[PDB]
RNA sequence: CCCGGCGAGGGGAGUGAAAAAGAACCUGAAACCGUGUACGUACAAGCAGUGGGAGCACGCUUAGGCGUGUGACUGCGUACC
RNA sequence: AGGACCGAACCGACUAAUGUUGAAAAAUUAGCGGAUGACUUGUGGCUGGGGGUGAAAGGCCAAUCAAACCGGGAGAUAGCU
RNA sequence: GUGAAGAGGGAAACAACCCAGACCGCCAGCUAAGGUCCCAAAGUCAUGGUUAAGUGGGAAACGAUGUGGGAAGGCCCAGAC
RNA sequence: CACAGGUGGUCAGGUAGAGAAUACCAAGGCGCUUGAGAGAACUCGGGUGAAGGAACUAGGCAAAAUGGUGCCGUAACUUC
RNA sequence: AAUUCCUUGUCGGGUAAGUUCCGACCUGCACGAAUGGCGUAAUGAUGGCCAGGCUGUCUCCACCCGAGACUCAGUGAAAUU
RNA sequence: GAUGUCGGCUCAUCACAUCCUGGGGCUGAAGUAGGUCCCAAGGGUAUGGCUGUUCGCCAUUUAAAGUGGUACGCGAGCUGGGUUUAGAACGUCGUGAGACAGUUCGGUCCCUAUCUGCCGUGGGCGCUGGAGAACUGAGGGGGGCUGCUCCUAGUACGAGAGGACCGGAGUGGACGCAUCACUGGUGUUCGGGUUGUCAUGCCAAUGGCACUGCCCGGUAGCUAAAUGCGGAAGAGAUAAGUGCUGAAAGCAUCUAAGCACGAAACUUGCCCCGAGAUGAGUUCUCCCUGACCCUUUAAGGGUCCUGAAGGAACGUUGAAGACGACGACGUUGAUAGGCCGGGUGUGUAAGCGCAGCGAUGCGUUGAGCUAACCGGUACUAAUGAACCGUGAGGCUUAACCUU
């Protein structure tokens, strides 16, 4: 269907208000490396648990 | 059977050829039926060696449908396409005295002690 | 009177000495355990709680560890009860079985969960595809018209057109009992055990039919 | 629907499925460190891993079931060979996934798959 | 004055009746009288929330001893 | 599920095979149809492999005649009587089509070929 | 001088009377999209306005419901051509 | 041999499923018909709006046709909105 | 008469009805049409008659021993109806 | 418009196949760019279907309904 | 009958049964001899009917795969107001 | 400056003056049956054909084939069949252009939903310190239909033939929910077979591709064509109605006071959603017992020390499902992948023996290959933590606490 007015600039930010993506909070350190990762997830250039990952 | 407007075999002794499903029966609100139904037939064809002639509406009943009717050992015999012994549409029981080709396992209930006591067939 | 906690677990064609054979559904229903039962100040009503469901019990919330550890230790993150007009079990575990479904020969299977997700396959919300006249195209299957206008009631409630299957408890009602089996637990009922296969449910006896 | 039933089936007809596994394990035998989709690298193991149990022991109508299932001159001569011989002291598990971040290219969940015995990397980078 | 609702029937329509209100708690009866003595819509329900009635005569919900009263 | 397929290995009986289907053997079976019961038997050659999921069952072609006749016989039930073992013989798939159009003069195999 | 990729774009530092003149650069509405403060929104609703107003910052209100800006809540109330 | 036929490339579009704020101002997939003939068709040339041109539908004239366009009369006129 | 060409009061409201004629201000009084248990501003008014039906607060034909008052009248404590 | 549309001349390699249908293919073109994952209704293409065989419907509803080549074998009517 | 005011004409036939079809009939619309008539092989992507093959068009729909929907990321309209 | 049509399909919905069972008066009703006949919204209320069709005509199912409304329901649903729809042209008429609801041939129908509803679904907040667990019913709908015959019962009645319900019972038919063992279907993650060409140097052998090339079988799943199956004894308030006691009207009398009985509906019993029920909830189980400065102080601000129980992202992933949420659960780990034992499928893996002068088949080998399934196995990958959640938590009446 078509409207009967011009929306409202208030409904624009109600309708994004419940979409926007999540993040992991607090700025990581891992149990072998210094390097920051995604908590509870494989470092991306160094050691978590054993091994490195990534290529290209 | 599961339809109308359906030719299938004769297994009688009263057409010739095919014979025609006018309606099925066991249930309303649907023009399907399960198998073991009770089917309602015009003869479409007939032959003067049989007993009846054609556009005559008559009863029946399933003999042989290629999906089985579950009767027998809880695993459904198969037999070869849709055929059809016809019945008598009040007095009850099979107007035909013979089968054309094998005898069934369908014959063999309390409604056929007209057909299997014959020796020409069923014996 | 009390409802038995069973599990999806087993099918069966199972003969009888008539020329049918009869497809049926096989319920282990053992290990019903009790850790509170309550009383008739105990939300008012009294009525026996009991838990069948897996679960390891080392990583679990010690404000159910302890609900646990005061009476019969039970696994199982939901726990089930029932009301009754019969005497009430001691709360460190009774694990009464299939033996109750013999002096009623019907049960009610009711259910946990539901398994299939939507059920728009002619099952829970139905349909038939239009009949094709004239050239029919786009709209087979999508409602046609769902009200009918502002006098017999805009559009009406108790309507579905797609969402979900709900995943409540579902009752068939008073099915049959085929039989009841000692010395491995085996209840046969005869069909419509609701869920998916390897799914949770509740058994309770027939108090209608 | 899917019920009672565990496994992945991507976006591709049965024919694409074949042609992208032999591309694929062709890459793995020929690279030894891969990275792809977290659905792929699962689909990875079960294509893999059935070869090298089969390829443990030298028999030639298994080696004529290998090219059945991928056909390649490359990967029939590594297993039962160099791969073979090597996974033979196992009894599963030949290789690991390590759950390495999200695409680069565009956005999809990767994994990484290395051989059991194996800890290398190596990288595209100009920084 | 029956008072009926749509809540989906056929044939007719699905209501409640006065009859089951007395069964499910005597409340309902002396509820829908002080209910309705009230006006619009907003205000109506900004006095009606200071209303409790219950089971009445055994009800639990009134352990405070307020100002009794005669009217 | 802890204790469904361990049932499918319960059912299944000592005479369920793993072979070529085409052994001709004989089912004796009962007439349970109507209020009474005496005997029949059927023969011809099984040409299905059964046990298929939990029950086994004979899927028999009769070939003797042009005629697409599937039997099928619960093997685990008593309305099925007896089981004897005749002649030996092969067919592989589960299908034999080109006799249920034309075959006679034919009733047994007793090799399963070259 | 800082960030970045060879980039884009901006700041700081310095120019100038001015960059609240930084290159589309005159001063600069209104449409336009977003921040920041105050107060407000989870018994809560309609031409969104008028009448009555707890409350909060600032005015000794001469505290007697007021000025200024807002405002839980609510009586009353149908756009313009 | 054939203004016979089935049929590509080469040309068309009866039906059917879809597309129907499309992939596309009828095209697609697939059935279908001309293709040795009143066929298919390149180059160069020619008639200009109630005028051409039409195995004719009152069809076709720049993915448009039962009526192509601009510069002037022109502020056309409207018992009119 | 009113709307058209006028605010307000009352009516579940309205174009048009009834009271009424908007200078403007007034935590002023009075009266209208309309109201007075709450909604909702004022009488569950003082005194008496009657309906059992939410009639009141939805209409006619139409009927009856549904119920009461009133004057004239038949019957009418001698016995009524 | 990197438009599934339209458009003339010359040349003519292999196997199977009725042939320049068509599968694969020598020479060659070329990935006609949303991706990747799930597998809700549903929409469209494609697959596959018991039993019936149009029974759907005004209407067989494209292919999945027919198909090719060799061989045997052949009707009323007919301007032959 | 492409032709019938009435009429799905009347009767026979195929038949789920079949306004239509096929046959006969006239109670005959305004039929009727170049608005041409009657009869006829071939032919038409041409209409209706028939019996048989087959098939998800359908009884009644199930499930598989894929592209949108849906998920994550990107670019990024419109009818309208 | 758009309240826009027939016909077909789909999808509904409400009024009861009910098609029907059900309780009941009457009858010129003996009984059976019907006519007459009131209560009743509870529930089942049929379909294919020709025809664009209403209405028609015809066959038929089921015990059964109802009435009325809805912008003559529903083109911000579908097709676009219908009228010369726009087009000849037949039939018809006028000098003709042009027309015709007689007619035959095929033939352009839009909106991704602003607010509103309807059904499914998440985020955030009050639940009174916080947390997790069961949970009551303020509130509100669903089963709800209806034949058959055994018994009830050949009995009252009637001349005789004949002759019914409630209640128990199984069962058909409609209606609806779940289900995947059975019977089929499918199963592009499993086997074999097979045309063809291309290919592994070539052959014995074997394989990519052609719609998953094609065809048949297929674990687990899902599913209807198949499967299992509710539709309930009882109770109260009652309708129409049999009345008892009784007044208007000396009494009688369903009537005004008063009371036994009287239907599926209604209140329920049976079933299902439910504390946002601000009336803010109960009840079970766990945890937190440190301190000063400052301002408005049932309060908040700053800071050291310090935050448990629990939660969430994250992660493998599901027998949970649009997404989510919900759920197993991260080495305290059987989640998924492999892998082992087994299962179930297919139909004997290359080589060898043997048949076939070859493709290939069969004995060596009930083999080999194999997916989702059952149980084992830590083989593999799911970081050690951090962070949000804090140090016993309002006034006041009533109860208790030395109170």
């Amino acid at each position: 269907a078509v409207q009967q007015n011009k929306p409202t600039r208030s409904k624009r930010g109600m309708r994004r208000s419940h979409d926007a993506l999540t993040a992991v909070t607090s700025l990581s350190v891992d149990k072998t490396s210094g390097e920051k990762h995604l908590r509870h997830h494989i470092t991306a250039d160094g050691y978590y648990r054993g091994r490195k990952v990534i290529a290209k | 059977m599961i339809q109308e407007q359906t030719m299938l075999n004769v297994a009688d002794n009263s057409g010739a050829r095919r014979v025609m499903c006018i309606k099925v029966l066991g249930g309303s609100h649907r023009r399907y039926a399960g198998v073991g139904d009770i089917i309602k037939i015009t003869i479409k064809e007939a032959i003067p060696r049989g007993k009846v002639k054609k556009g005559d509406v008559l009863k029946a009943v399933v003999v042989r449908t290629k999906k089985g009717v579950r009767r027998p050992d809880g695993s459904v015999i198969r037999f070869d396409g849709n055929a059809c012994v016809l019945l008598n549409n009040n007095s009850e029981q099979p107007i035909g005295t013979r089968i054309f080709g094998p005898v069934t396992r369908e014959l063999r209930s309390e409604k056929f002690m007209k057909i299997i006591s014959l020796a020409p067939e069923v014996l | 009177m009390i409802g038995l906690v069973g599990k999806k677990v087993g099918m069966t064609r199972i003969f009888t000495e008539d020329g049918v054979s009869i497809p049926v559904t096989v319920i282990e229903v053992e290990a019903n355990r009790v850790t509170q039962v309550k009383d008739l100040a105990n939300d008012g009503y009294r009525a026996i709680q009991v838990t069948t469901g897996a679960k390891k019990a080392n990583r679990v919330t010690k404000p159910e560890a302890g609900h646990f550890a005061k009476a019969g230790v039970e696994a199982g993150r939901g726990l089930w009860e029932f009301r009754l007009a019969e005497g009430e079990e001691f709360t460190v575990g009774q694990s009464i079985s299939v033996e109750l479904f013999a002096d009623v020969k019907k049960v009610d299977v009711t259910g946990t969960s539901k398994g299939k997700g939507f059920a728009g396959t002619v099952k829970r919300w139905n349909f038939r595809t239009q009949d094709a006249t004239h050239g029919n195209s786009l709209s087979h299957r999508v409602p046609g018209s769902i009200g009918q206008n502002q006098t017999p009631g805009k559009v009406f409630k108790g309507k579905k057109m797609a969402g979900q299957m709900g995943n409540e408890r579902v009752t068939v009602q008073s099915l049959d009992v085929v039989r009841v089996d000692a010395e491995r637990n085996l209840l046969l009922v005869k069909g419509a055990v609701p869920g998916a296969t390897g799914s949770d449910l509740i058994v309770k006896p027939a108090v209608k039919a | 629907m899917r019920h009672r039933k565990s496994g992945r089936q991507l976006n591709r007809n049965s024919s694409h499925r074949q042609a992208m596994f032999r591309n694929m394990a062709g890459s793995l035998v020929r690279h030894e460190i891969i990275k792809t989709t977290l659905p792929k690298a699962k689909e990875l193991r079960r294509v893999v891993e059935p070869l090298i149990t089969l390829a443990k022991t030298d028999s030639v109508a298994n080696r004529r079931l290998a090219f059945a299932r991928t056909r390649d001159n490359e990967i029939v001569a590594k297993l039962f060979n160099e791969l073979g011989p090597r996974f033979a002291s196992r009894a599963g598990g030949y290789t690991r996934i390590l759950k390495c971040g999200f695409r680069a290219g565009d956005n999809a969940p990767m994994a990484y798959i290395e051989l059991v015995d194996r800890s290398e990397k190596a990288e595209a980078a100009a920084e | 004055k029956v008072y009926y609702h749509h809540t989906g029937h056929i044939g007719g329509i699905k209501q409640a009746t006065f009859e089951e209100m007395i069964a499910r708690r005597p409340e309902r009866v002396i509820e829908i009288a002080v209910k309705g003595m009230l006006p619009k819509g907003p205000l109506g329900r900004a006095m009606f929330r200071k209303l409790k009635v219950y089971a009445g005569n055994e009800h639990n919900h009134a352990a405070q001893q307020p100002q009794v009263l005669d009217i | 599920s802890n204790i469904i397929k361990q049932l499918e290995q319960e059912q299944m009986k000592q005479d369920v095979p793993s072979f070529r289907p085409g052994d001709t053997v004989e089912v004796k079976v009962w007439v349970v149809e109507g209020s009474k019961k005496r005997l029949q038997a059927f023969e011809g050659v099984v040409i299905a492999i059964r046990n298929r999921g939990l029950h086994s069952a004979f899927t028999v072609r009769k070939i003797s005649n042009g005629e697409g006749v599937e039997r099928v016989f619960q093997t685990h039930s008593p309305v099925v009587d007896s089981i004897s073992v005749k002649r030996r013989g092969a067919v592989r798939k589960a299908k034999l089509y080109y006799l249920r159009e034309r075959t006679g003069k034919a009733a047994r195999i007793k090799e399963r070929l070259n």
